């Protein structure tokens, strides 16, 4: 067994084996029994993460292989294209939009959910770290580990949000706009 | 003089004969939408109307231009409105108001002189104005093509471009994939933003399957146009599909209505929880989503009312003759429709294993999974677990009717359909590009790239690779090393590529 | 009768004349408008019978034998454009089923003649002089020697602009260069007045919800909002709540029994704008309450600017007026003939200056949905003025199956 998850409810545990099975079992008040059992990667599961609004699950492993399962049908959703390396971290925002893959090339990489378009990318390559991203879970902030040898920064701005940085980006256009 | 003031009728055609009695014709209708109350006072609108059109002597073809025209801006949230005024007024066919959901009835229409005015609008696309209302007005006329009030044959035969002129159209695309296989730049983006083209998956869109399956029967290569009409093909057979998934799939996936639901966010006043707060939209795009914390749906909910979700297997085998017949190896587009229908497969074997009826169940599965399934899987790009879900269907079968489908798809490839040839075209072209840059420092990433292109499809992908060992040496070392982030797919095939290759007539001993 | 037995007959065209001349014994039989309508639902409901002329055989759909210069048509045709002219000239005397008379029977005739015939859709373009929202029993002796208020000189100057630039554009453009800064000295006022009280109108809307879009970013302080300015279509405690709709829709239940007895069948029409009484004109167009009375003129004035720009530069429009001013009068006393240059160039300054500088980028900004219904309107008459000179005959290529 290399990873576990809770889903947001509290009432399934997700399991990742090596062979590449993903179990899914029920906790309902003392039982716990398994649902279902669908094979997902041909290598070890390596992360699981959920979406924050409860829609699909992401699930990584050793081939250079991510995909996106919605949690209705329990059926894959949308592929993301990294045939770079080992995706070894993997982690979400919490308005549920960035997507932080880090792989064995010592690279980051960030995505959207929705889509799964590229949004930037910093290669971090002369450390030797196996570096760790973490959002916050109330602010949209980050702690990228690995700044020297095995350090954490983490990376500020002045607004919390994305939303209400796009609502101060848009007040500050609109005094231009009541300026000609 | 005679023929001026004694023949010509005396009516106002333009919206510059009369100023003002066109002036009150719209007020009346920017009103009309903008009351709480619409439903109690609809034959309190149209008696205003009769007496606006009377005192000045409007036209009776040009003012039901201005209805629609008006109406349009409005679609979005008032479209009951809109039926129900247009219901009672005198322009309803009472007796020609023949529908579009039989077979023999697409020519039996009604009300051609607005028949003769939808035409001519959805034709002008030439302006910057028009560009940007195009996807209003169209929703509109699909509306009323649902409901009967306009013949479809009399929209889709005088409406830009010509259908001699769309055929040769085709015959030059379809040209360009033969060479691929082995003043019109402006026009073409003309025909799939504008005209016939995008007429016919906005009626696809809302509801209307009867109008679209008999022209994909009669022009069947109208798609290589689009790649949005194997979408939305798709929108509405997963509809008919998901009751009947939800209850084979049983215990599992009624709890998972339960599954779905999200976090709240938890402040430290006095540690308490509080939901998130979302607000609806109400767009004109058939996808539903969410954005950072706008939700958006679909305008039109009663899109799916003429539609009925079938019942278990015995109908699911009679509706696919004419929905997936059409869209014939393009279901491999929607791969999450390939792999719904391959668990109602696993799913139901399983439960009817029995004693007595399962050498009958297997083989009404063999001829599913060969017709229309096999084929949509060579049209993948990477897609390991789409092609996963497939082989455990055919992980029940003999050896020898699995071996029968591998060498049939390797026959009917070249002999039958082009959207096959041009794909298995390129898979040869990219496993040819890998195989030259093999190196042994570069198998460290090589490795992955190479081993997502057999999983994919391998009937493609690994002949050209047994045919690059037995000509060269220091290649079986770099394969073998390969193999361990194969699937139980690619497994499977290369068992049968070996068997190929040693009874492969040559000779086997030297001169 | 005369329908069923068409084939015992000794003639299959002589049931095609008896069935127009019955039917118009029954309308000069006929005595009343209340009489009218009455049986009206005859002659709508069997109207595929009245194309199929001298044929026992029925045309198809849309297909109709009826030319306006032929025997049935050539002596029915020149005695129904009577009635419907002695329905116009009372305009005094007419009720409101005279005028839904003239509707049903005008609608009549443009159903049975093809969309391109050439007595069909108004082929010498006449703008029409009698669009008179008007009541002469409204008006008592037309003072005007008591010019002491705002009530008497902006209501004498909406009436100036109306009697010569919207009723006549075709007189506006090529004219001289005296009579076009006459309504330029009458509009620049006009126009400065309406578009000041209606900044108003649309400045109570934009400050209502955006306080309580400021106030549900405090309350449950979880979540920010940027939403539109839009019409919040019932408020919360008006959308549920059967208390306030039964007494509400038993309101309107009995002002249409008012509009629907047989006494008050004489009355104006809800959008009227009155042109009389001095003081009612300025009591609808300056009351920031309604704002359908202020949409109405500029709306008949995009109408008959977007003609003076279309005429003075193209000039096969230019050229399909010159026909329709010499066929009806050859000694013509009114006179357009040449090109009147620097008329053209100070009146294309009066296009561009009132309906794509002021009108178009003020409600670009405060009304988005009737921004897009002038927009539309403006380009969907330039299809249909070109298509007038041709002869409408992109509408004869309609085919059937």
């Amino acid at each position: 067994v290399y990873s576990l998850a809770w889903s947001n409810g509290g009432s399934h545990i997700f399991i990742g084996f090596k062979s590449g099975y993903l179990a899914i079992l029920k906790a309902k008040h003392g039982i716990l029994e398994v649902c279902t059992k669908i094979k997902a990667h041909t290598g070890p599961i390596t992360e699981i993460k959920m979406d924050p609004w409860g829609r699909n699950f992401i699930t990584g492993s050793i081939d250079g292989n991510c995909y996106v399962w919605n949690m209705k049908s329990l059926c894959c959703e949308l592929i993301i294209n990294d045939l770079n390396s080992a995706v070894t971290t993997l982690d979400v925002c919490h308005l549920g939009k960035i997507l932080g893959i880090c792989t064995e090339d010592e690279m980051v990489y960030f995505y959207d959910l929705n889509s799964g378009n590229l949004l930037h990318s910093k290669s971090l390559a002369n450390y030797k770290t196996d570096p760790v991203l973490k959002f916050y879970p109330d602010k949209s902030w980050y702690i990228m580990s690995g700044k020297n040898d095995t350090l954490s920064n983490h990376f500020v701005k002045n607004e919390k949000n994305l939303i209400t940085y796009w609502k101060d980006m848009f007040d500050n256009t609109m005094i231009e706009k009541r300026r000609k | 003089l005679l023929k001026k003031s004694k023949y010509e009728l005396k009516k106002y055609n333009l919206l510059v004969e009369n100023s003002v009695g066109y002036g009150q014709l719209v007020a009346l209708l920017i009103l009309a939408y903008y009351d709480p109350d619409n439903f109690s006072k609809v034959s309190a609108y149209l008696k205003e109307i009769y007496h606006i059109m009377g005192k000045y002597s409007l036209d009776s073809i040009r003012t039901l231009d201005v209805i629609l025209n008006v109406s349009s801006q409005f679609i979005t949230e008032g479209y009951k409105f809109f039926i129900a005024l247009l219901r009672k007024s005198d322009s309803w066919p009472s007796s020609h108001v023949a529908n579009n959901s039989n077979y023999s009835s697409l020519n039996e229409g009604g009300n051609m002189i607005a028949a003769n005015i939808i035409s001519f609008n959805l034709s002008q696309y030439n302006e910057e104005v028009d560009k940007e209302n195009y996807e209003r007005y169209m929703d509109m006329c699909c509306i009323l093509l649902k409901n009967g009030f306009v013949n479809f044959y009399s929209i889709w035969d005088n409406v830009k471009p010509e259908m001699e002129f769309l055929q040769e159209y085709i015959q030059n695309l379809e040209t360009e994939l033969e060479e691929e296989s082995t003043g019109k730049q402006k026009t073409q983006q003309d025909i799939l933003l504008f005209g016939k083209i995008k007429l016919l998956e906005r009626l696809l869109i809302h509801g209307c399957v009867i109008p679209v399956i008999h022209v994909l029967k009669q022009y069947p290569k109208v798609l290589y146009v689009s790649e949005s009409l194997s979408r939305y093909l798709g929108r509405v057979f997963e509809y008919l599909l998901n009751p009947l998934y939800t209850s084979m799939t049983s215990s599992g996936e009624s709890k998972d209505m339960a599954t779905a639901l999200m976090i709240t966010r938890i402040d430290n006043g006095i540690l308490a929880h509080k939901p998130r707060l979302i607000h609806k939209y109400k767009t004109h795009e058939p996808f539903e989503s969410l954005e950072l914390n706008s939700s958006y749906v679909f305008y039109y909910s009663e899109w799916n009312s003429n539609l009925t979700p079938f019942a278990s297997v015995n109908d699911l085998f009679e509706n696919s003759h004419i929905y997936l017949s059409i869209i014939g190896p393009y279901l491999g587009r929607i791969p999450t429709l390939l792999s719904k229908i391959s668990r109602i497969g696993v799913a139901d074997i399983q439960k009817n294993h029995g004693s007595e009826s399962l050498h009958v169940t297997i083989d009404k599965w063999i001829d599913y999974v060969r017709k229309f399934i096999f084929p949509a899987t060579s049209l993948l790009q990477n897609n390991p677990i789409a092609t996963s879900e497939v082989y455990e269907l055919m992980k029940f079968f003999p050896f020898e009717k699995r071996y029968f489908i591998y060498n049939e798809m390797m026959t009917k490839l070249s002999q039958d359909i082009l959207p096959l040839k041009v794909s298995f075209n390129k898979a040869e072209r990219e496993a040819k590009s890998i195989l030259k840059a093999l190196s042994i420092d570069t198998i460290a990433k090589e490795s992955r790239r190479f081993a997502k292109l057999i999983s994919t499809n391998p009937l493609a992908s690994l002949v050209p690779a047994v045919k690059q060992i037995e000509n060269y040496d220091k290649v079986s070392e770099l394969v073998v090393y390969t193999t361990k982030y194969f699937n139980d797919f690619a497994y499977d095939v290369l068992q049968f590529v070996l068997l190929l290759r040693l009874t492969y007539n040559r000779p086997a001993v030297q001169f | 009768f005369v329908y069923n037995s068409r084939f015992n007959r000794s003639n299959p065209a002589s049931w095609g004349n008896t069935f127009f001349e019955l039917f118009s014994t029954i309308i000069d039989l006929l005595n009343s408008p209340s009489t009218f309508l009455k049986f009206w639902p005859y002659a709508e409901s069997r109207i595929e019978w009245f194309k199929m002329n001298t044929s026992v055989e029925p045309v198809s759909l849309g297909e109709s034998n009826l030319i306006s210069y032929k025997q049935p048509l050539y002596e029915k045709l020149r005695h129904w454009n009577d009635i419907l002219a002695k329905l116009e000239n009372n305009d005094i005397l007419n009720t409101v089923k005279h005028y839904n008379m003239k509707y049903k029977l005008e609608n009549f005739l443009s159903e049975l003649l093809p969309i391109n015939e050439e007595s069909n859709f108004n082929r010498s373009a006449s703008i029409s002089a009698l669009q008179e929202s008007d009541n002469e029993w409204n008006r008592s002796a037309r003072e005007r020697e008591s010019n002491r208020s705002s009530d008497v000189i902006f209501a004498a100057d909406y009436n100036f602009v109306f009697y010569h630039l919207i009723i006549c554009p075709i007189e506006f453009a090529f004219s001289d260069l005296e009579y076009k800064n006459d309504v330029d000295r009458s509009l620049s006022p006009l126009l400065d007045a309406i578009l000041e009280i209606e900044e108003n109108f649309y400045s109570k809307i934009k400050m209502n919800n955006r306080t309580r879009y400021s106030l549900e970013e405090a309350l449950n302080t979880e979540y920010y909002a940027n939403y539109d300015v839009m019409t919040p279509k019932l408020p919360v405690y008006m959308k549920h709540s059967n208390a306030m709709k039964m007494d509400r829709n038993e309101f309107w239940a009995n002002l249409q029994n008012i509009k629907e007895s047989d006494d008050y069948t004489l009355r104006p029409t809800i959008m009227d704008i009155s042109l009389s009484n001095t003081t009612c004109l300025y009591k609808q167009l300056t009351q920031e309450d309604d704002d359908y009375y202020r949409k109405q003129f500029i709306l008949q004035l995009c109408f008959t600017t977007n003609l003076i720009r279309n005429l003075i530069s193209s000039d096969e429009t230019r050229n399909f007026y010159k026909s329709c001013y010499l066929r009806e009068n050859p000694l013509s006393d009114i006179d357009f003939e040449n090109l009147d240059e620097v008329n053209k160039k100070r009146g294309l300054n009066l296009c561009s200056y009132i309906c794509d500088n002021r009108v178009l980028k003020f409600y670009k900004i405060k009304d988005p949905d009737f921004y897009r219904v002038i927009r539309k309107l403006m380009s969907s008459d330039e299809k249909f003025t070109t298509a007038k000179i041709d002869g409408f005959k992109e509408f004869q290529n309609f085919r059937i199956s």
